[PDB]
């Protein structure tokens, strides 16, 4: 496994670390997102491997700023770094520019600490989902370990992700309310998770449109979206 | 300076080093943490006890600020320095904000070095997973664990080290909120005789109350042994 | 440059003139002279007006980042420390400030004076800047824990005003802010001379 | 080059470190070594090498910083080592700064358990860090210091460490902690311990007799002081006594010899 | 800039490169030393591979400082490396305490640098031991130094081919009341035995400690005391 | 040998409601003597809608203004094609100011532009880059002159004469003429012509203007 | 294969595998084109098309200055590395002549960077094509560069998959470039960038990015008003 | 395991990650080039893989200084970077030791250069040969450096597929009497006759020369002498 560095072109163009970087983030619990215009949301698979686990502290869903959320799949630990780097990185735009960070020149700044492996030993075994709100309304992007952003209208990273991007391809049109989409994140969930969907095994977040502003959901409200299905 | 690249992915997305520093702490003693309403309860199997170690009290459980406390299961040496790590972040932390590190702030150190260390060319990750229990300076308890991947996550109760999923599958049935302190203790000390043989002179148990972190006497110990081990028959 | 700020049974008052010298003529009579850093916490600008505004900018990224690592809010006494941190860290880059933070932890109302050297002192009562000589004078005089939040303000508000009246440097609005509980509220702001025929009203 | 990198920092798939056991192996086929702690002293017994007839002495002038097993790190700490013997003095000389840096800056001796830490902290990097083999060495270390009284602690070449109250390294330290498990007890004189830590060597090296010729004694020991220089520094402190790391001569050690050829022959009576 | 060690562990606990320089630094021609009551005589065989080599310019063994002397045998090169440093410290020790090395602290500084090639990264062990022989405050002195960095005081030794054999006949031949002038002749005597052909003031050379001194015999000096074996 | 020269003359913004304009003169001066009567760099455009303009050293503004020229392209790219606001600018200027702060640029910098509601903005630096949002603004040798004078027709706050309407942008040009020719006539670092750009959302009108040569 | 493992090891044959594997990684990117016509440069680049109502933007092409920009094939995020260098480099050089960097000097620095990473232990190729427009006092520009560090100066050319059509269809037409206009410019990349669509698959404003450059014409990228103009 | 880096000898003493990058540059396109009295030409065939090129694309033969170029034979990004390096070093002499470069040292340097990178595990030998062309205070030079660095001084010279060809053709040239107006000729003639046409169907010929004639100036030569 070390015949071969880790900078090394496979035959067919790609990257080896980074197809294999690739292969961890299916074995992740299932992330997703959701482009609305009314706001963004994200909701993941918490995935706890006991009930002893306090399931706050496996927290799959993150403020990146008031106005930013991002949630991964795969490494979790991996994640909290590229996290650590978009808050400073957001933190920074407020600092020098005084005004948020667009959505895009953040996941960027993520992008641009996992092009960086050689420095670190190897990539980031993990996808962020981030979705925000800024001048352009509410947007969603997923990092890869390539190091390649790319915006997305609806997504899933995860073992879920090839189930669930058959009922969004479906279910998903450009014009969905706030409700319609909490409720197809949630239902997606509920079909590809391993366990029953319940109000802690899940997290929820939207950004919402019209404050700009991140609410996570607690296990309430979540169970007011599992309510109407 | 030498940075090849030690922790890789190979192909089915495994970062086997990774793996081997889980291995490496499955060998491990098992250590046991319980939260109760008012107390953690941190306890740790020792190896035995042969009459050539030193009868002066070694602990097993190591302080990393005062009101902070960490078990560990894998290697002894790089568990140490971990806790050195530990111990001196906990005080440049004071330093620089006066107040007490919280238990989470601390742990979530400790987790991004052991993260750390599985990207950091030149060097092996650590083959350590911890406990750490503690009170915050608002009388509210922790317990959390770190494995070498530099994952942390909070716990009602845990356990690491040998069979730790033997122990965490029991005490997912017992284990209820709101225990006692001397609740917590029975539960622990009952947990990890669960992997471990005697509960003679092989289990240092500490308790935490907010402010107060004090060790079981040898003595102490044995009548919960024995209330326990008798409980074990039925 | 006067600012004040006093610790109450009430919370804290903060109040500050707007006047900006560059040397004797006057640059400004419209400087906002309290940051609002958080919204738990504020701070005065005093001295050089760059290096509090630069730094306590840097304390409210520093403050905020806080709050997003360790979802919780920084307590003022790690916020003054960072702010003292730096300053002492510059303590021979000849930086200018001298600062306040206030603001209201979860071990209720705090207030300390932060400078140029890492000085960082927490009393009850503070006065800062060219006219504080005068703003004690009429503050130490008036000042009492049981202050409601009016006379509070009052006591405030013209502890500048008698800051601005006599000394040059002092000048503009006197703009007073309240710390309390659910944060901070800005009271009030007032033309010193509108508070001249105010308080004097001959 | 990457392709000759045999990765010495890595885990192995049990989360074994190779080199680390290897460095074990090289250790348990060294001179073994006896500490035993008493509560008057400590006692560091080796097995040298055979003596050769044309090996001279180094005619050091200091009699007790050093011989072929035992060294002094301080004026209260002593070492033995067993493995590889340079490696050996890298660490040796690396305790001696630390030691010496301790006392710079507290003005006070180091404590035992710290010099330890250091040490194994020394070790534990080359198992982790730097793509280079580790250290082949574990040390016994022995004395005395304020907080613990006689100690000895003993390091392996991973950088864990352990105290003991008594304990061996080197060849048959398996065979030697079961001998020393069934005689050790807590109320020994260091006559008593001498005599525990050589019937145990010449248990352990097959011999009827203790070969003094392949046999070295050290011993950590406090003794009165001598040089209370009190006009020189009259608020200062100093201690009646003071600790003593001692090696002992061929003849200082032939009494203690012969005194465990006495409890040889008088325990193959009973039998 | 390759930074991995060559020298590790092997599962006997051996580590095998340094057998092998031990082996490489065995495979040298004969050197031997005698140390006496008065001084110590150092000696090696010079076996120049043709005639047409300048056998003066040919050096086995050398001078480090005024009272220390060394040969060596094994690998030449390498063993220049160890000479040069040991020439180095010999003059830093001298310029800080303004006296010359103790051999004792000269042998243990070559065992350090012997002792980094065998666990530093990228480089490979010497390939040479080196005998060493002084006169200082403790007397005279006689030191091996091999390739582990171990070191060894003798009252006589003997390193390269010949030696097991050397050493046998120094066993006999040696004496402790030995005065310096028979131990140049039992040296030289000792050479001789496994010396094909001839013994010249050219395929021999020899160092004296003698006083406070070092000294390498002149071909003058040589030539008288190989008239008398 | 300084590693500082003042060039001179000044510059003077006033916003308005939907507008603002900026001026500056164009005497480039040296030491004792007059380096040209046509120097166009104390006003640079960063976007559209915001500019900056500097007194002082010239040298010191031409390398300034590249600096955030570049800052400028460098938020283009990584904010997909937008501009940075005036207010973000404004912001972005102060922090740069800031980081020399030790070997300080001797610019006295102001940045206008439209706000986000389209509304005239100022913003005035000192050196290290203390700023604050004005209605108005000068900078420069005529400062302390012209300042005091737009305090007076602007704020109005010795007059009991009830304040008149607000100012449209043919009126606030009017006065700025009228107080950037006033300053020609008594500094003497300031004269030649005065560059007036006005920033309005539907593009930035220059106009040229003499002042007295001598 | 046992050469085939590191940039540092020739082949043999006198081959360098890991560069012709990072050549693969081009021929498996989007497609783009690009033509030169006497005055202009247009560069086409295919997207990746609706998955239903199901979108996805990356950016392809960049500005890089005034008077140049680029679209990449391959991965990605190496054309960020390369684009953030070429404007790094166009801005210092505008920072110092206040003019634009010359076009066959950017080909020359961009060859450069690429060679850099071909040589040496634990770096590697770029796995990305750039076709680079440009315009200069010299006229228009358009430069392939490749993995290998070459650089090509094209009349019109294609890149990534399928585009061996768009390279038939361009070798047709190329010829007349130099005297059409900017719309028959436009019309001849798109047609070719059409070529290399998968099967019953067409050009539309959401799977199709144009930028054009060329006298008194900063590079442009063209959005969905522009864009629709010329798509029809 | 003997071949994968250049820091390894074989048992016969032989680089073979040298002979390898040497045969990168023999299944290169071909070049040639003569020495005269008046001054060096130096010509060579590019091949070009689509129809599409622009005239000046894949120059292969590039100034180094005022009065030296050097044409690369074999990996042209790798060659650009020879150059570059050839530059470094004729800009040093004129700014250090304010004088042109002589020909005989710009090629030791250019040598020096690509032997370094036969010796270091981390590097791989240049896969480029480099012909310098001079014509300074030394006079008319043409040297060639190859991979492995050895450098050569020759009268006329060839390199690439066609090397074995068009040396027999350069070998009937007077190189004492041939000048550079009729090298250009000659020089481009070789290069047409060795060209293979069923392979390597689209191909210009690039010439450049530094002579007398070009007031000793490197450069191409103007495309009606050809
Ligand atoms: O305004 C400043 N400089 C000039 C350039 C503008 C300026 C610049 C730096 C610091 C200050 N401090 C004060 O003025 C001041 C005056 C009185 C007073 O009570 N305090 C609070 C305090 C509390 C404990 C210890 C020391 C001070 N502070 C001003």
């Amino acid at each position: 496994e070390y015949d071969r560095g880790v900078n090394t072109f496979s035959p067919e163009g790609r990257i080896f670390q980074i197809e294999y970087a690739v292969e961890a983030i299916k074995l992740g619990s299932t992330s997703l997102g959701i482009r609305t215009p009314e706001g963004v949301v994200l909701a993941a698979e918490k995935r706890v491997p006991s009930t002893l686990v306090v399931p706050s502290s496996m927290s799959k869903i993150m403020e990146v700023d008031s106005h930013i959320a991002a949630v991964m799949s795969g490494m979790v630990a991996d994640a909290r770094i590229l996290v650590e780097h978009a808050r400073v990185e957001s933190q920074n735009h407020r600092f020098t520019y005084n005004e948020p960070m667009s959505v895009e020149s953040c996941t960027l700044a993520t992008c641009d600490l996992s092009i960086q492996f050689g420095l670190m030993s190897r990539p980031f075994g993990v996808s962020l989902l981030i979705a925000g709100v800024d001048e352009k309304g509410p947007q969603l992007w997923q990092t890869d370990p390539s190091g390649t952003h790319t915006r997305y209208d609806a997504q899933a990273i995860g073992g879920g992700a090839e189930a669930a991007q058959s009922v969004f391809t479906e279910r998903y049109h450009r014009n969905m309310t706030l409700e319609e989409g909490e409720t197809l994140a949630v239902d997606i969930l509920k079909q590809v998770m391993e366990d029953q969907l319940s109000p802690e095994n899940i997290e929820v977040a939207v950004v919402r449109a019209d404050d700009g502003k991140l609410h996570m959901y607690t296990p309430t409200e979540i169970k007011a979206i599992m309510s109407r299905m | 300076s030498y940075d090849r690249a030690i922790t890789v992915f190979s192909p089915d997305g495994h970062l086997f080093q990774v793996e081997y520093a889980q291995e490496a702490v499955k060998k491990g003693l098992a250590a046991v943490g319980v939260l109760g309403s008012d107390s953690v309860v941190i306890a740790v199997e020792k190896k035995s006890a042969v009459k050539l170690q030193d009868s002066r009290t070694i602990r097993k459980i190591y302080k990393v600020d005062a009101n902070i406390y960490l078990a560990f299961a894998g290697l002894s040496a790089d568990a140490r320095v971990l806790i050195n790590k530990a111990q001196l972040e906990c005080q440049r932390f004071s330093l620089n904000y006066e107040d007490t590190m919280d238990v989470d702030m601390l742990v979530r150190y400790v987790a991004g070095v052991q993260q750390k260390s599985t990207q950091s060319g030149g060097s092996r990750p650590f083959g350590v997973a911890t406990v750490i229990g503690g009170f915050n300076e608002d009388g509210k308890p922790h317990l959390w664990k770190t494995d070498p991947s530099g994952m942390c996550s909070a716990w009602r109760a845990v356990a690491i080290g040998r069979h730790d999923q033997t122990v965490i599958e029991y005490m997912e049935k017992s284990y209820k909120d709101g225990m006692s302190r001397d609740e917590c203790v029975h539960f622990a000390i009952k947990s990890l005789l669960e992997v471990v043989e005697s509960g003679s002179r092989n289990i240092e148990l500490l308790v935490l109350q907010y402010k107060e972190a004090r060790y079981l006497t040898e003595e102490e110990l044995q009548k919960f042994v024995v209330e326990v081990e008798k409980e074990r028959e039925e | 440059t006067t600012t004040l700020a006093f610790r109450f049974n009430g919370g804290i008052i903060v109040a500050v003139d707007s006047r900006a010298s560059t040397g004797q003529y006057i640059a400004s009579q419209t400087v906002m002279k309290v940051l609002e850093i958080n919204d738990y916490l504020l701070g005065t600008l005093a001295g050089g007006a760059a290096d509090c505004q630069y730094w306590e900018r840097v304390l409210g990224m520093e403050c905020r980042l806080w709050e997003l690592r360790n979802g919780s809010r920084i307590t003022v006494a790690a916020a003054s420390k960072i702010l003292a941190n730096i300053t002492y860290a510059y303590r021979n880059h000849g930086l200018s400030m001298g600062t306040m933070v206030a603001g209201w932890d979860q071990f209720g109302p705090s207030l300390y004076y932060v400078d140029d050297k890492g000085s960082r002192v927490k009393q009850d009562l503070f006065s800062v800047g060219s006219g504080s000589i005068y703003a004690y004078g009429v503050l130490d005089t008036g000042y009492r824990k049981d202050l409601s939040v009016e006379d509070a303000c009052d006591l405030a508000r013209r502890s500048i005003f008698h800051a601005t009246y006599r000394d040059g440097a002092s000048g503009g609005i006197v703009t007073v802010y309240h710390v309390h509980e659910k944060g901070w509220t800005k009271i009030s702001r007032d033309d010193q001379t509108k508070l001249y025929h105010r308080y004097f009203p001959s | 080059s990457h392709r000759y990198d045999s990765r010495t920092t890595t885990f192995s798939p049990e989360g074994r470190l190779y080199q680390v056991e290897y460095a074990v192996e090289a250790i348990q086929q060294a001179g073994t070594v006896i500490g035993v702690c008493t509560k008057d002293g400590v006692v560091l017994a080796g097995e040298k090498m055979v003596p050769h007839p044309l090996f001279d002495s180094e005619s050091m002038q200091d009699k007790n910083t050093s011989g072929e097993k035992m060294y002094k790190i301080a004026e209260h700490i002593g070492c033995s080592v067993a493995g590889v013997t340079s490696d050996a003095y890298a660490l040796l000389n690396y305790a001696r700064l630390s030691a010496l840096r301790h006392q710079y800056t507290f003005q006070e001796p180091m404590a035992i358990e710290d010099l330890c830490r250091i040490l194994c902290d020394e070790k534990q990097l080359y198992t982790q860090y730097g793509g280079v083999r580790p250290y082949g060495v574990s040390f016994l270390l022995v004395g005395w210091d304020r907080y613990y009284g006689y100690q000895l602690y003993s390091t392996e070449p991973s950088g864990d460490y352990s105290a003991w109250s008594a304990y061996a390294i080197g060849q048959n330290d398996q065979v030697a902690h079961a001998l020393l498990k069934k005689d050790w007890h807590e109320s020994m004189t260091l006559e008593d311990g001498m005599l525990l830590a050589l019937r145990v060597l010449g248990k352990t090296m097959d011999t009827a007799k203790i070969d003094l010729d392949r046999v070295e004694v050290a011993v950590m020991r406090k003794v009165p002081a001598s040089n209370i220089d009190q006009l020189l520094d009259p608020f200062k402190h100093h201690p009646k006594t003071t600790p003593r790391f001692q090696i002992l001569t061929r003849s200082e050690l032939k009494p203690h010899a012969e005194r465990a050829d006495q409890a040889r022959e008088a325990e193959e009576k009973a039998e | 800039e390759a930074f991995y060690g060559l020298t590790t562990f092997s599962p006997s606990g051996k580590l095998i490169q340094i057998e092998y320089a031990t082996t490489a630094a065995g495979k040298g021609t004969t050197a031997l030393g005698v140390k006496a009551t008065d001084g110590v005589v150092i000696a090696a065989k010079k076996k120049a591979p043709s005639t047409l080599v300048d056998a003066s310019s040919i050096q086995k063994v050398f001078v480090l400082d005024e009272h220390v002397g060394c040969t060596y045998s094994g690998m030449g090169p390498d063993c220049r490396v160890l000479i040069d440093s040991a020439r180095k410290n010999c003059q830093q020790y001298k310029l800080m305490y303004n006296e010359p090395i103790p051999i004792s602290q000269l042998v243990r500084k070559i065992s350090a640098i012997y002792q980094e090639f065998t666990q530093s990264g990228g480089v490979r062990p010497f390939g040479c031991s080196l005998l060493v022989a002084g006169v200082d405050a403790n007397g005279y002195h006689l030191y091996q130094v091999d390739p582990s960095g171990t070191f060894w005081a003798w009252k006589a030794t003997a390193i390269g081919t010949g030696s097991p054999d050397a050493k046998a006949f120094l066993e006999k031949r040696y004496t402790v009341d030995m005065e310096l002038e028979d131990a140049v002749h039992t040296a030289l005597l000792t050479l001789k035995e496994g010396f094909d052909g001839q013994m010249t003031s050219e395929n021999t050379q020899v160092g004296r400690v003698v006083e406070n001194r070092f000294e390498i015999l002149s071909v003058d000096q040589l030539r008288d005391y190989l008239d008398q074996i | 040998w300084s590693p500082y020269q003042d060039n001179g003359g000044t510059t003077a913004a006033i916003a308005g409601k939907d507008f603002v304009i900026l001026a500056g003169d164009t005497r480039l001066n040296g030491d004792f003597c007059l380096h040209s009567r046509h120097d166009q760099s104390k006003i640079f455009q960063l976007t559209p809608y915001t500019y900056m303009a500097s007194n002082g050293m010239q040298a010191d503004r031409l390398q300034l203004q590249q600096m955030l020229k570049y800052r400028v392209k460098w938020y283009k790219y990584n904010n997909g094609g937008k501009v940075p606001s005036t207010k973000a600018i404004a912001q972005l200027m102060s922090t740069m100011l800031y980081h020399r702060r030790f070997f300080p640029y001797y610019t006295f910098n102001m940045v206008v532009g439209l706000d986000e509601e389209g509304h005239g903005v100022c913003y005035s630096y000192d050196a290290v880059g203390s700023t604050e949002p004005f209605l108005y603004g000068t900078r420069g040798s005529a400062a302390s002159f012209v300042e005091p004078l737009l305090d007076c027709l602007i704020n109005r706050q010795h007059m009991t004469s009830q304040a008149p309407p607000e100012m449209t942008k043919e009126e606030t040009l009017a006065m700025l003429k009228n107080a950037f020719t006033g300053a020609a006539e008594r500094d003497i670092y300031t004269g030649d012509s005065v560059s007036f750009f006005i920033i309005t959302k539907d593009g930035v009108q220059q106009e040229s203007f003499e002042l007295r040569k001598d | 294969n046992e050469y085939d493992s590191d940039i540092t090891t020739w082949s043999p044959t006198g081959r360098l595998f890991q560069i012709e594997y990072a050549n693969e990684a081009v021929n498996n990117g989007s497609a783009t084109v690009g033509v030169k016509g006497k005055n202009f440069v247009v560069l086409a680049a295919l997207k990746r098309s609706p998955v239903a109502e199901l979108s996805s933007y990356q950016e392809k092409v960049f500005e890089i200055d005034e008077h140049v920009g680029m679209s990449i094939s391959g991965l990605v995020a190496d054309g960020r590395v390369l684009a953030r260098y070429l404007r790094t480099e166009c801005m210092n050089y505008r920072y110092m002549y206040s003019n634009g960097m010359p076009m066959n000097q950017m080909a020359d620095m961009i060859g450069e960077k690429h060679q850099r990473h071909i040589q040496c232990s634990g770096k590697r190729p770029f796995g990305v094509g750039l076709l680079l427009a440009g315009y200069d006092r010299q006229g228009p520009h358009l430069y392939q560069t490749v993995p290998s560090g070459d650089v090509y100066d094209y009349k019109a050319t294609a890149m990534g998959v399928r585009s061996q059509a768009s390279r038939t269809y361009l070798e047709r037409h190329f010829e007349h470039f130099s005297d059409c206009t900017l719309d028959e410019l436009v019309t001849h990349a798109l047609k070719a960038l059409a070529s290399a669509t998968s099967e019953g698959i067409e050009l539309n404003v959401k799977n199709t990015t144009i930028a054009i450059v060329g006298k008194d014409t900063p590079f442009t990228i063209f959005e969905e008003e522009s864009a629709r103009k010329y798509l029809d | 395991g003997h071949d994968q880096s250049t820091d390894v000898f074989s048992a016969e003493g032989r680089v073979f990650q040298v002979e390898y990058a040497g045969k990168a540059v023999d299944n290169s396109s071909t070049a040639v080039a003569a020495c005269c009295k008046d001054g060096v030409v130096v010509a060579v065939e590019k091949v070009h893989t689509s129809r599409m090129l622009e005239k000046g694309s894949n120059n292969r033969i590039h100034a180094v200084d005022r009065q030296a170029g050097i044409c690369i034979c074999g990996l042209l990004p790798d060659g650009r970077a020879i150059v570059s390096r050839a530059r470094q070093e004729a800009e040093n002499s004129r700014d250090i030791f304010a004088t042109p470069i002589r020909g005989s040292v710009l090629a030791n340097r250019v040598g020096e250069f690509m032997h370094a990178y036969t010796t270091h595990f981390a590097y791989r030998p240049f896969g480029c040969s480099a012909i310098i062309a001079s014509y300074a205070d030394d006079g008319p030079q043409l040297f060639v450096s190859d991979p492995s660095g050895t450098v050569a001084g020759y009268y006329g010279v060839a390199l690439g597929k066609a090397k074995t060809v068009a040396k027999s053709e350069l070998e009937k040239l007077d190189f004492s009497s041939l000048t550079c107006d009729e090298a250009v000729g000659k020089l481009a003639s070789i290069l047409h006759e060795v060209h293979d046409k069923q392979k390597d169907k689209l191909y210009e010929v690039e010439v450049a020369w530094v002579c007398d004639k070009s007031d000793r100036k490197f450069v191409h030569v103007p495309a009606d002498m050809v």
